[PDB]
């Protein structure tokens, strides 16, 4: 643990959020390209 | 249907043939394109919005 | 032409129950593709097979440990560690450690589409749909593989009825191989002896009429085919056993996909639950009504999992390649001109592909338990 | 449709070890990281003008 | 401030959406047809014997 919080995020939560949001962003970048 | 006419989807799309074109100029979009920025500006002219 | 409603009747994503259970252990990069851990056995168990034994007499002995897991009073009395007045170099002990390991494999699949198809198509947003079913299939396959591995690495197996192997499982005879109250009670006894920690707590009564008290401390996952049999089951004295979530819905928290509670187990119905098909005695015309399947032209009975997972049983290895993707790396390349196969002009035929790494490590296989049984029609 | 309603945002940038050592107390576990594996050339999704 | 430290700006707003649209959406087809016409004229002049 890096911090003293009762509930800590950990890396899996953040990467899960990233992979959940990624499919829409991948679709969007096609139009910009 | 009105959004279909503006965005050229649904029935607004031209029929497809292998040896012919599929170009459709956008009349409704253009007509609305000047109207938008014609109307928006009075609300953004001054720092204070309500009198 | 007709008036399409533009609503796109779609089917949602099937739930997954085993995957949220599993914890994920990362595999650091540049380290191969295997993970290992030690296990330290106690002093007094039979797995402590060493050679450092000196008995109380003063002579060398085969067994390093004082006495195994045996509970015979006579054996304990014979193998007690005793000391004398002038004691020296009499009793010696030895220890061992065991290593366990697990590895990683690779999966993936793609699909292809064309420029003509993507645009001239009547329905707009087609690729969004195709991406949606791609992801749904990927998640379903992940769940199936994990469930298969857990079913295959089960530690304690109880064949229902009087059968001894999958071949001996049958639905015809003096004793058909179905679930009974005694099997569940015995499974509870074994799991308690294995020191498996409990999961749930006892439910005391509420103050509203018809509510019934429930004592259950384990969570059991069964398929949809066995639910009628579990409902019709009767306890030792002939009464009804299956107590629905109806009665203890008050004064209790009802878990997802829970049909009811029996004995000490809170039954949790799982939609996509696997079963070996055509693994049993050859079915005849005397079939009372249990499910059968075709195998090389001859019928056979079907075996069903009825699995329970204990805590700390296993951890699922994971491999985060790159630094942006926690599994499921996705690529899409549109059918532009530069995207055509080099021998083919008029750019066409793009594609989309996903791949992932999966592996499992079984820390302790004694806690997983499994009851094989036949399911009715 | 509103940036303020968003729950999260993730941004990737290039950095060297001296930049992290500029503010030592902010960061932890610097020693465990391996620098060769995480580099602009190794991570392909990151888009940059670096050769 | 307590907010996400990013500022987002659209060129042509799309109603009820974060991102914006450039004017290439409206101009791609015209670009293609104009290029085709110019290539045709250059073909006429170039292929003929002078």
């Amino acid at each position: 643990k890096l911090t003293s919080w009762k509930n800590e995020l950990s890396l899996q939560a953040l990467k899960a959020d990233l992979d959940a949001a990624k499919p829409s962003h991948t679709a969007m970048m096609i139009k910009v390209k | 249907e009105w959004n279909d006419l503006m965005r050229i989807e649904g029935k607004a799309k031209p029929p497809k043939v292998k040896g012919r074109s599929q170009v459709q100029p956008k009349l409704v979009r253009r007509q609305a394109e000047w109207r938008y920025s014609a109307l928006t500006e009075p609300f953004l002219g001054s720092n204070k919005l309500f009198k | 032409t007709f008036f399409w409603l533009k609503k796109a009747i779609i089917t949602a994503r099937k739930e997954q129950y085993f995957m949220p259970l599993a914890s994920v252990t990362n595999m650091p990069k540049h380290y191969g593709k295997t993970i290992k851990v030690y296990e330290y056995v106690p002093l007094l168990d039979d797995r402590n097979i060493n050679d450092q034994g000196i008995d109380a007499s003063g002579a060398t002995i085969v067994n390093g440990n004082l006495y195994g897991s045996s509970k015979d009073i006579g054996n304990i009395t014979s193998k007690l560690p005793l000391l004398t007045e002038n004691g020296g170099r009499v009793n010696r002990v030895g220890f061992t450690r065991i290593a366990r390991e697990g590895s990683i494999h690779k999966f993936g699949f793609f699909y292809e589409f064309t420029q003509e198809s993507i645009d001239f198509d009547s329905d707009d947003g087609l690729m969004e749909h195709l991406s949606r079913e791609l992801m749904n299939g990927a998640t379903q396959i992940t769940e199936a593989v994990l469930q298969k591995d857990l079913l295959a690495a089960a530690g304690t197996v109880l064949y229902a009825g009087a059968a001894t192997s999958d071949a001996t499982i049958t639905g015809e005879g003096s004793t058909p191989s179905v679930v009974s109250y005694k099997n569940l009670m015995r499974l509870d006894q074994i799991l308690t002896e294995n020191r498996t920690p409990t999961q749930t707590t006892i439910i005391t009564g509420s103050r509203m009429i018809d509510t019934k008290v429930i004592g259950a401390t384990r969570v059991m996952y069964v398929g949809s085919e066995l639910v009628p049999e579990l409902k019709a089951m009767k306890d030792l004295f002939g009464n009804k056993a299956f107590i629905e979530t109806q009665h203890y819905a008050d004064a209790g928290t009802i878990m997802n996909g829970e049909v009811g509670s029996i004995d000490k187990f809170r039954i949790i119905q799982v939609p996509e639950m696997l079963h070996w098909a055509g693994a049993g005695a050859q079915a005849t015309g005397a079939n009372p009504g249990y499910r059968t399947s075709m195998v090389s032209g001859q019928e056979h009975y079907d075996v069903y999992p009825m699995l329970v997972v204990g805590d700390d049983s296993f951890t699922s290895i994971g491999f985060q390649t790159d630094g942006k993707s926690l599994k499921f790396t996705v690529m899409t390349k549109m059918p532009g001109k530069e995207t055509a196969d080099r021998n083919d002009p008029y750019g066409e035929t793009g594609f989309s592909s996903i791949k992932w790494y999966y592996g499992i490590l079984v820390k302790r296989p004694e806690r997983l338990a499994l009851i094989k049984t036949v399911a009715p029609l | 449709g509103d940036i303020n309603k968003a729950m999260f945002a993730i941004v990737s940038f290039e950095t060297c070890k001296a930049d992290l050592l500029k503010e030592k107390d902010r960061y932890h576990n610097l020693n465990k990281i391996d620098w060769q594996s995480s580099a602009p050339v190794n991570e392909p999704d990151h888009a940059t003008t670096t050769p | 401030d307590g907010k996400l430290p990013f500022v987002l700006i659209p060129y042509m707003p799309v109603k009820r959406d974060m991102y914006g649209e450039p004017d290439a959406e409206l101009l791609g087809d015209n670009q293609a047809v104009l290029g085709a016409v110019m290539r045709g004229m250059i073909d006429l002049l170039g292929r003929s014997a002078n």
